[PDB]
Order: C-alpha cells, then structure tokens, then sequence
C-alpha cells in the first residue's frame, strides 16, 4: 500500500536529501510474439541496457530513437526484479 | 495499467 | 544474474511484442537530511505522483521541472 | 552506482 510523503524547506537553499533515479522495465509481453518466442525476457524485468547503451536515468523518449537506431535488431541486457 | 506515453515496440 | 537478449525482426512493419515503462525510484537518501527526519520514506522505494502528478514515464528533466513549481513544499506518493 | 545524470534535489 502507497504512502504520502511531505517535505517543506526551511530555507532557499536547503536541499531535500533525495537522490532519483529512473529505470526501464518490460511492463507486458504480448502473446506469441517474437519477444515470447524466444523466452529470455519476462514480465516485470528492469532493462540494464539497449544497443550497447544504459539505460538508467534515460528516458522512455530517448530509448525510442536508441531502439529505432538499429532496424530489425535490438540487443539488450534485462534482469529479474 | 496501459499508458499512452507507454513504449511499445 | 543479468541475461542478454538478440531479437531479429522479419520486416520493419513487425513488432517485438514489448510494452516499457519507466520508474523514478528513490536510489538514495542523504543522511540526516529533510527526507530522513520529516519523511516515511527508504532507499529503493518507487514514486508514483509528485505534486499529484502520476510519475510513471516521467522522464527525470519533467519530474525536475515539476518538483521546482513548487518551491519549499514537495509532496510525494511512494511505494516499497 | 552515483550517476552524474541523477536528480539531486
């Protein structure tokens, strides 16, 4: 179950104390396609890296154009969560 | 749930 | 143990069959801060609205531009 | 892993 969390500043300058970070993950394998096939990716899996390049802290914009690099290939590295 | 700005390929 | 995957389309028209999204999570936090002491909130949490804005596909320049809208006050929903 | 494209706030 979520939480609510608020923080408020006690002066300009002050920072939160919070460091974010984004990763990607394979959200849903649609049925018997070439991902499915192959049996390597699951459901739930964080994406370490596409085409060579991490993708930590990129956003889903630009892993698009880095899948859309290579045409009828992609490369990646996953890992259960 | 499905999202629009999700990124299927 | 990290697993590499190759996939080979037949034709630029055809689909790999994957859906992604991305999750900002927080990865760290900073010892006896703001978020230590005035928070309910651990390393590894996901968050899911900032300011009541759903962060899911969130790219981390929007979530920056979003949490500076409102200076001095930052409200946050996580999950463990 | 520190990344200099983390958001520190």
């Amino acid at each position: 179950k979520p939480t609510k969390v608020t923080l408020v500043k006690s002066a300009k300058n002050e920072e939160y104390g919070l460091r974010l970070a984004s990763h990607i993950f394979v959200k849903e394998i649609s049925q018997d396609s070439l991902a499915a096939r192959d049996g390597n990716i699951q459901e739930g899996d964080v994406v370490l890296k596409i085409n060579g390049t991490v993708t930590e802290n990129m956003s889903l914009t630009d892993a698009k154009t880095l899948i859309e690099r290579s045409k009828g290939k992609l490369k990646m590295v996953v890992q259960r969560d | 749930r499905p999202r629009p700005d999700d990124l299927e390929i």
